[PDB]
């Protein structure tokens, strides 16, 4: 047998993969099912995945001159901008006058 | 800063029907990773803190039920109460909770349409302790009205008094829906003794005609 | 249950110091985001600051950037706002709100006053009365806001009616407390009315009772 959508292979078991804001804490087995736990408040997991540890969150330095484009959330990374201040690095780790 | 703008302002709806609050956003509120739209609704009763409602716009918090419903996308957004209950009656807030800073409307004050109860009206005359001081209050009651409006008159010996006094009404009542005023003559000890009888004359919609209640001055 | 409890408000001098505590019971302080918010007398809801849960990543309103400052002690369940240099549009109550993308659960507030002048602790003055009976409460001449009134220690509730206060010509504030009970049990009930006036540390049991002729 292989794996259908949104699974993966563990010693010849198809499980299913975390949805995204959510780590893995167990593996599924022939007769369980994959065990996923909510990423935490300053936390995130964008994909379908099989990770043990959640990302945190970018964090917008106004020092730095960044604004909040959009906040957080647990599926998502923060986005951030600059504001009147115009960005230095393309990847816009910080801005400028 | 995105800027959350409600409509109506101040909105009356009898029970059992239908209230419509409404949402705008300067910015759009649609994260397009998760597909949400960010949009909080919260309620806020009297002396209480706000509660939550509804948050992603259209996902009810525990607890809410069924006829408070979020509805909207983009930067348009509703709040619908359905079969509109007595203990609604509160201030309803919507909160951009899309980014940094969070920002909420300005508010819509709910008001319960409820039939007509006519005042119970009380007279209170000043403590002696007052006295004691040299100024006198004199209270009187309006108690569990409905609709709010209502012409309270004081007269002290016939003459109608004005200027001297001062109104204060409770919020809307959450079970019965009724309001409760307070009128305060206030006078100095002096011109307090100089006359004998003190009245207030209630006009309200329940009462078949205005209702005065009175003192006279010592008994 | 899930509780936060914010001290630490009352009556400050312009351009003076305040620092606001919100002491949280209940569940895992340290799994949440934790934001003050604030309401100024009669107007609507401001977002103050918020502090993250993992690396306690903080963000600012503009409207209070540069001086206030927010803080948590994790293994204390406490929250806390230094608030600096206070002008008088900072008077609010001070809400404490904890978040996971939403704030679904508040504190009951604490009033901050930002004020020239000094506190006055209100006189308290029966209501006496003559089916129903009413009977009350004139809490007269006091600043600032709130005095809280209770009856009977917290036991008799119903009917109670707490009147906003009202701003007296004299720049003080008073109100009254009023409630209706059996007629047959004016005689044999004793009716006690509490207000308590925190800023000034006035604490008044006034025993309402019929008058004597």
């Amino acid at each position: 047998t292989a794996c259908r959508e949104k699974q993966y292979l563990i010693n010849s078991q198809c499980c299913s993969l975390c949805q995204p804001g959510q780590k893995l804490v167990s593996d599924c087995t022939e007769f369980t099912e994959t065990e996923c736990l909510p990423c935490g408040e300053s936390e995130f997991l964008d994909t379908w995945n099989r990770e043990t540890h959640c990302h945190q969150h970018k964090y917008c330095d106004p020092n730095l001159g960044l604004r909040v484009q959009q906040k957080g959330t647990s599926e998502t990374d923060t986005i951030c901008t600059c504001e009147g201040w115009h960005c230095t690095s393309e990847a816009c780790e910080s801005c400028v006058l | 800063d995105i800027v959350m703008t409600q409509s109506p302002d101040s909105l009356a709806v009898s029970l059992g029907e239908r209230a419509t609050i409404n949402c705008k956003s300067s910015q759009s509120l649609l994260n397009l990773g998760n597909q949400k739209n960010y949009l909080t609704w919260f309620q806020q009763k009297p002396g209480q803190p706000p509660k939550l409602l509804i948050y992603w716009a259209s996902t009810r918090e525990s607890g809410v039920p069924d006829r408070f419903s979020g509805s909207g996308s983009g930067t348009d957004f509703t709040l619908t109460i359905s079969s509109l209950q007595a203990e609604d009656v509160a201030v309803y807030y919507c909160q951009n909770d899309y980014t940094y800073p969070l920002t909420f409307g300005q508010g819509t004050k709910l008001e319960i349409k409820r039939t007509v109860a006519a005042p119970s009206v009380f007279i209170f005359p000043p403590s002696d302790e007052q006295l004691k001081s040299g100024t006198a209050s004199v209270v009187c009651l309006l108690n569990n009205f409905y609709p709010r409006e209502a012409k309270v008159q004081w007269k002290v010996d016939n003459a109608l008094q004005s200027g001297n006094s001062q109104e204060s009404v409770t919020e809307q009542d959450s079970k019965d829906s009724t309001y409760s005023l307070s009128s305060t003559l206030t006078l100095s000890k002096a011109d307090y003794e100089k006359h004998k009888v003190y009245a207030c004359e209630v006009t309200h919609q329940g009462l078949s005609s205005p209702v005065t209640k009175s003192f006279n001055r010592g008994e | 249950e899930v509780q936060l409890v914010e001290s630490g408000g009352g009556l400050v001098k312009p351009g003076g110091s305040l620092r606001l505590s919100c002491a949280a019971s209940g569940f895992t302080f340290s799994d949440y985001g934790m934001n003050w918010v604030r309401q100024a007398p009669g107007k609507g809801l401001e977002w103050v600051s918020y502090i993250s849960s993992g690396r306690s990543n903080i963000y600012y309103a503009d409207t209070v950037k540069g001086r206030f400052t927010i803080s948590r002690d994790n293994a204390k369940n406490s929250l806390y706002l230094q608030m600096n240099s206070l002008r008088a549009e900072d008077t609010a109550v001070y809400y404490c709100a904890r978040s996971w993308g939403y704030f679904d659960v508040w504190g009951q507030g604490t009033t901050v006053t930002v004020s020239s002048a000094s506190t006055k602790g209100p006189s308290v003055f029966p209501l006496a009365p003559s089916g129903t009976a009413a009977l009350g409460c004139l809490v007269k001449d006091y600043f600032p806001e709130p005095v809280t009134v209770s009856w009977n220690s917290g036991a008799l509730t119903s009917g109670v009616h707490t009147f906003p206060a009202v701003l007296q010509s004299s720049g003080l504030y008073s109100l009254s407390s009023v409630v209706t009970v059996p007629s047959s049990s004016l005689g044999t009930q004793t009716y006690i009315c509490n207000v308590n006036h925190k800023p000034s540390n006035t604490k008044v049991d006034k025993k309402v009772e019929p008058k004597s002729c």
